[PDB]
């Protein structure tokens, strides 16, 4: 008979038609999505290894100068440290200069990048991220972020995920920005 | 044991460490000036919102995200054009800094937890409870206090 | 047992409690200034209506709604771009001192079910039934009456 | 019966469709 | 068994997908 055709061609569209669709999605966003995520995750490993040496630890600095001894979100962090990893991945494909070899070039030229990647991405700002960078840049107090204990840190075979803000050592009072802003408010008053 | 009086003899005779944990209570809570109703605020340059700031790019994060050997990260496009209106529509009503006091003021108000433009008396978490703190009365020697000597035990 | 006179003597003897339901009714209902043809509005600056709004975007909409880590909401044109407009003119007098009071008027209206330029008695609904307020005639010791003893019964 | 048609349409989707995504993946950004 | 349709479909699909792709490349820049 005819019924059979229409059993069986039913049957033969009723499970290839939505398993081509649900192994499409299982793929796309299961495989492919995580899968380009890795590899991405390892480019900035192969190559950029020395300067995000560098870089975690100006960034370490960094949410210590914007923050202060105040609970840091561990969270976003992430969401901001992406922004600074492509701010330096930016200088450091602009550079002849080693970062090694001179390496305040590269925070003249990294925390510029991001007062202006921050400005052009954060909107708001409760915790004044790009206005705080701007007073780094205008009063050059990031000369301290590059000193005899910290270039101890870059020049170590040191991974830029072993990088804790353990292992950065604090910046003395006097040089933060807490006590800079602190030291400003009072003599101008 | 009144809130006001407290604070005038810590200059005098008495520390910090000998207060009462109703008295340490009593004078991190704000002031008899909070709830007293006063609706006016002035001064809105506010360093908290980018004027240059757009949204997420969506294409530019991708091609970002891919490392890609490129050789900027910003769009440049509005902080360009902040620039660029900075210096005519500005020159017509010469340079101003803004930087000279504005801004190193309300820098250090948000390492108080308090808003920019924020004339009240706004709380932090020092430890396990909070101070409120404003402009005018920083108690900057009680958050030595609760920061120090509240490392290890509790205080309320 | 009109309108108009019991009013004239809820300050005197009467309380609310003693009226008759025809004249909760009565009184609730709007005055005789109702009906009466007057076609004249002025101060057509409402804040019930934002001139900087704008479409859904259906693209951000999409995007915002999948969480993405984003960092800013709104879209920000047409909101820089009324600020940009305010700068160029707002300089031939620019504080014009109304932002307060336009402000204020227009929001406590809004708690009376009232729109911004509307001169005329306005309906709310209290409990079970509507009472039509004004600007004018608040019949704010009416609402105060039909809110507290009306919780559990019934008037009209 | 009706059963071996759902055990064989199946696993010429779960085999065949899987393996085209694959390989297109390894031609345009591993091959081409 | 049901290990054939996976040896023989998995073997059309590492066959035709792949060299559908090689011949598109080569029609497109090397003939058209």
């Amino acid at each position: 008979g005819y019924g059979d055709l229409a059993a069986t061609s039913a049957l033969t569209t009723v499970i290839k038609d939505p398993i081509s669709l649900t192994i499409k999605d299982i793929y796309e966003h299961g495989v492919k999505n995580p899968f380009t995520k890795i590899i991405h995750k390892l480019k900035k490993f192969i190559r950029y290894r020395k300067v995000l040496r560098w870089s975690r630890m100006w960034w370490v600095l960094l949410v210590r100068e914007i923050v202060g001894d105040n609970t840091i979100e561990k969270k976003t962090e992430k969401a901001l440290r992406e922004i600074w990893d492509q701010c330096t991945i930016a200088v450091y494909n602009n550079t002849l200069n080693a970062v090694e070899s001179k390496p305040l070039l590269f925070l003249h030229g990294i925390l510029n990048e991001c007062r202006n990647n921050f400005a052009t991405k954060l909107r708001q700002d409760p915790s004044l991220i790009v206005a705080k960078i701007d007073q780094i840049i205008k009063s050059q107090i990031y000369r301290f972020w590059v000193s005899e204990p910290y270039l101890k840190i870059g020049r170590s075979h040191t991974l830029y995920t072993h990088i804790t803000p353990d292992a950065v050592p604090q910046l003395p009072k006097e040089c933060t920005l807490k006590h800079l802003s602190s030291y400003m408010e009072e003599k101008l008053k | 044991s009144v809130k006001d009086i407290k604070k005038l003899i810590e200059e005098g005779i008495l520390d910090y460490e000998d207060l009462t944990e109703n008295e340490l209570r009593k004078l991190a809570k704000p002031d008899d000036n909070f709830y007293e109703l006063s609706p006016y605020a002035s001064d809105e340059k506010d360093l908290s919102l980018n004027e240059t700031s757009g949204l997420t790019n969506e294409q530019l994060k991708n091609f970002l995200g891919q490392n890609g050997t490129y050789h900027m990260s910003y769009d440049s496009k509005s902080i360009d054009y902040a620039k660029q209106k900075k210096s005519e529509k500005k020159e017509d009503q010469q340079e101003d800094d803004d930087g000279f006091y504005d801004a190193y003021k309300q820098i250090k108000n948000s390492y108080d937890g308090i808003p920019n433009n924020f004339n009240h008396e706004a709380p932090q978490l020092i430890g396990n409870n909070y101070v409120f703190t404003s402009i005018y009365d920083t108690k900057e020697n009680l958050i030595k206090f609760l920061k120090k000597n509240s490392e290890y035990d509790l205080y309320d």
